[PDB]
């Protein structure tokens, strides 16, 4: 394949963009201060780029071989086309367009946490659901759970991750106030960030029973004070810390 | 959610495929290309071949979301127009001659607009 590199972006550029296509232009793809685009052949052009041969890859597979499943013990997150031999707790979710296909630092701290204080047959509310993962793994552990997100984009995306893994939990639409009447519960679990920790605190208590747990995620290491102090002035316990990278998971008791 | 990526593609509708730039593009930083083609092939299917430009937003855990624009403005100015590729013969050729509205994102913007096809040069009626 030819790629035809010219100085400027997709609006600067604007006027000539039709030409290109019209040229035999597969697509364009604007990088730091250029448009490349992409032919089978190189063309006579009049817009002054520059004509580059590049290498040809298979992209889907390259893609395929470098995604491998993601370890977080008891579990493993595995693509759909993922095969396994191990004796983890298979995860099955689709790398697509939500938050929690098990591949960030955070998502697999609060699959560890899980294992640790899920009870078969507690009652666990995923705040920030995205993918479901969170709420499919707590199912995988005997929990009941119930997923929330604000985003409608991925209820859909997170019932579907739900029926490659044989459980149903309950997803919902909104935040902590929704969950509410379905509570209280037994656990919660959320990925979110350290401000919205800091804000809901007083309303996490609230969410759970007494000796309930909270595993809260999302935070990078110098916010941990925000949640530190807030999680002490809404009267929780701490159970433990947890990090990895930049991030931490702080674990409270009700 | 942090982003660690926004890739700026302009691709065929109905035609993206995981060939470049939406293989390389997505590639590095390790977003489901297949599931791209798919979800934009969807989403422009209704809309004949015209140019869709469209956005990639990249999460660290490999998680993507896009969304994709109206058509660039020489494209319209041109289709409309009846500008295309192929049949160039010898002999006599014929010069060519609302885009606004669909292109505005508050008023008469068209001053660009007309005047574009003007530097084209097409020919305006009215
Ligand atoms: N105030 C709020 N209430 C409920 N959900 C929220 C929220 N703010 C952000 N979210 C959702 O929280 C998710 C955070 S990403 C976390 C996804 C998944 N639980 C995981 O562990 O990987 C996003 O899907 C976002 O839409
Ligand atoms: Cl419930
Ligand atoms: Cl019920």
């Amino acid at each position: 394949m030819w790629v035809y590199r010219l100085k400027g972006t997709l609006e600067a550029l604007d006027p000539i963009l039709p030409g290109l296509f019209d040229g035999g232009a597969r697509g364009l793809w604007e990088r730091e201060g250029e448009v490349w685009a992409f032919f089978p052949a190189p063309v006579d052009l009049p817009y002054e780029g520059v004509w580059e041969e590049v290498g040809d890859e298979d992209w889907l597979e390259a893609w395929r071989r470098d995604l491998k499943p993601a370890l977080a013990p008891p579990f493993v997150v595995l693509a759909p086309w993922h095969t396994w031999e191990g004796a983890e707790i298979p995860l099955v979710i689709e790398p697509g367009m939500a938050f929690g296909t098990g591949h960030a630092e955070t998502t697999r701290l609060a699959l560890k946490a899980l294992a640790r204080h899920l009870r078969p047959g507690d009652k666990v509310l995923d705040l920030g659901t995205g993918s479901g993962v969170l709420a499919i793994a707590a199912e995988k552990l005997g929990g009941k759970a119930l997923g929330v997100d604000i985003d409608p984009m991925v209820l859909p995306q997170a019932e579907a991750n739900a029926k490659r893994n044989g459980v149903r939990p309950r997803f919902l639409e909104g935040s902590l106030e929704a969950a509410l009447p379905f509570g209280p519960f037994d656990l919660l679990v959320a990925n979110l960030y350290a401000e919205l920790h800091a804000a809901l605190a007083p309303r996490y208590r609230e969410a759970l029973v007494p000796g309930g747990r909270a595993l809260l995620t999302g935070i990078l290491k110098d916010r941990a004070p925000l949640v530190r102090e807030a999680m002490a002035g809404a009267g929780f316990r701490p159970l433990e810390e947890a990090a990895e990278g930049e991030w931490v998971l702080l674990a409270y008791g009700r | 959610k942090k982003v660690v990526a926004v890739v700026k593609l302009q691709l065929p509708a109905g035609k993206a495929t995981p060939a470049p730039p939406v293989g390389p593009a997505l590639g590095q930083h390790g977003a489901n290309i297949m599931e791209f083609v798919k979800a934009f092939n969807a989403a422009t299917a209704n809309m004949g071949d015209a140019i869709v430009p469209v956005e990639i937003t990249i999460y660290a855990d490999r998680s993507f979301t896009f969304v994709t624009k109206t058509p660039p403005a020489s494209y319209l100015i041109r289709k409309a127009a009846g500008l295309e590729k192929g049949a160039h013969k010898p002999g006599r050729e014929k010069v060519g001659r609302e885009i606004a509205k669909q292109k505005m994102p508050l008023e008469a913007a068209a001053r660009m607009i007309a005047g574009s096809a003007r530097s084209m040069g097409v020919e305006v009626v009215g």
